[PDB]
């Protein structure tokens, strides 16, 4: 139910209307990533 | 009036196959694939 | 070495400049302009000082329509003739880690080329039917200059059409040491004679330049139209009667959607590239 | 023909959903009657 | 479909069946009546 269709199925539309949510999400959602750290060796480190 | 042209504008999006946006044009194609131009009428749009 | 321009698939701007094909028309527009010098107009007393990048988030932040955060005097930093260059090309007045700056010479051509860029808005540059004539004198003449006496039509075939990805491979490229040796040469004195050997001779930025004229005519026009071959993953797009039905930059949100300082950025800078080309002030 | 563009529910458009009240779509096809129902009464008029 | 099943009528018989389809090949095409109409209105319109 945002693109009546006549079926009754999992038909396109089901795809075309998820589409529709997570793009009108996208459109909002603005949020800023921040975040602490630990620290730690690097000399005791395999990976470089 | 921001928020209400902007409504309009990304609904507009969606129907109206006869218009694009400068570049991919091509997974438009693979979006409006589900709502079956021209079936769609005022109690449809009204309801988006 | 310019950069390879990336469509999905690389390349060398070379094939990419032999991509396309400048065919002239009918209606000879009898109406040579005259070159103009270009209007430096620097001034303002609260600069940003630091460390300020002069190479690639350089002319990213100018010419890609990238953020229109004011753009503002940042670069004020170009007067004030005792400031250094680190080769990063970042521009400072205080190098840190003990790291070298650039020799003298091309300290003073890169600050005379940026110093053109500073303040826009109180820049006055003139209109932009000029520019467009001057750009497509050179695209089609050459280094030569003579006036059009016809009129001109651009047109690309076959690209994985990405127009707005040509924009971004520019997002995405240096030129400052690859224009820079060009303005030493116009910061000695040279003559327009011998720097129009120079810029036969070394083609590195002749192709360069060519391409940058023409991205920055495609992106303020608006008698273009595009299409793709549906066949193949081929776009097809022309721009047509460049400089007769253009005088005011574009709006259609269908090709780029150009915003108005950062186009009279676009114009300062062609005007103030060829500017060394051609005749006396 | 006035009344009819006027105030007319088909059952076509609340079918797909396009002039329902309240509510759509249904998403049932449109009958159109079946083979039965009308042997019977065609034999009855020609033999009459 | 008639005259195969020997009910009564003329030799080169047709009809004027008003209206076309719509599902031709699987398109949903643009239902031509509607722009017979709609012509139609906008003119006598322009008229008055």
């Amino acid at each position: 139910n945002i693109i009546n269709t006549i079926t009754d199925g999992i038909t396109y539309a089901n795809r075309t209307e998820f589409f529709i949510r997570v793009m009108v999400l996208m459109m909002m959602d603005r949020k800023i990533l921040t975040m602490e750290f630990y620290d730690v060796d690097t000399s005791a480190i395999s990976n470089t | 009036i921001d928020a209400i042209c902007s409504v309009e504008g990304i609904l507009l999006l969606i129907l109206s196959r006869q218009t694009t946006i400068p570049g991919y044009e091509d997974e438009l194609n693979k979006l409006r694939t589900g709502i079956s131009q021209p079936k769609v009428t005022e109690r449809q749009y009204r309801r988006a | 070495m310019t950069l390879t321009y990336w469509d999905k698939e690389k390349r060398m701007t070379l094939k990419q400049m032999i991509q396309q094909v400048a065919i002239n028309e009918q209606e000879n527009e009898l109406t040579h302009y005259v070159f103009t010098t270009p209007l430096s107009m620097p001034t303002f007393g609260k600069p940003m000082l630091g460390y300020v990048p002069l190479n690639e988030v350089a002319t990213s932040k100018f010419f890609s329509n990238v953020n229109d955060f004011d753009r503002d005097n940042q670069l004020a930093m170009a007067h004030f003739p005792d400031t250094t260059i680190t080769q990063a090309y970042n521009l400072t007045n205080s190098i840190k880690p003990g790291d070298t700056s650039l020799p003298d010479a091309e300290v003073a051509a890169l600050k005379w080329f940026w110093k053109f860029f500073t303040s826009i808005n109180l820049v006055r540059q003139p209109p932009m039917d000029n520019v467009m004539y001057w750009a497509c004198q050179f695209l089609s003449s050459g280094t030569s200059f003579l006036p059009l006496e016809r009129d001109v039509e651009i047109v690309f075939s076959g690209f994985k059409g990405s127009h707005i990805c040509m924009f971004s491979n520019l997002r995405q490229m240096n030129l400052s040491p690859i224009l820079c040796p060009y303005y030493d040469l116009i910061t000695n004195f040279k003559t327009t004679t011998e720097i129009r050997a120079y810029v036969d001779a070394h083609e590195e930025l002749k192709s360069l330049l060519t391409y940058l004229c023409l991205c920055t005519i495609v992106g303020l026009c608006d008698t273009f139209t595009e299409t793709r071959n549906m066949d193949t993953g081929e776009y097809v797009w022309k721009v047509r009667d460049v400089v007769s039905r253009n005088h005011t930059p574009a709006q259609n949100v269908e090709k780029f959607c150009y915003t108005i300082q950062n186009a009279k950025y676009m114009i300062q800078l062609v005007h103030v590239l060829l500017f060394p080309l051609t005749d006396n002030k | 023909v006035w009344g009819l563009l006027g105030n007319t529910d088909s059952s076509y458009g609340n079918a797909i959903g396009a002039t329902g009240t309240a509510n759509v779509p249904t998403k049932v096809q449109p009958v159109i009657p079946t083979p039965d129902n009308f042997i019977t009464p065609t034999i009855h008029l020609k033999t009459s | 479909r008639a005259i195969a099943a020997k009910f009564p009528r003329f030799k080169d018989s047709a009809h004027l069946n008003p209206y076309s389809s719509l599902n031709i090949g699987g398109r949903t095409q643009h239902s031509v009546t509607y722009t017979r109409m709609y012509d139609a209105i906008e003119e006598m319109f322009n008229l008055i």
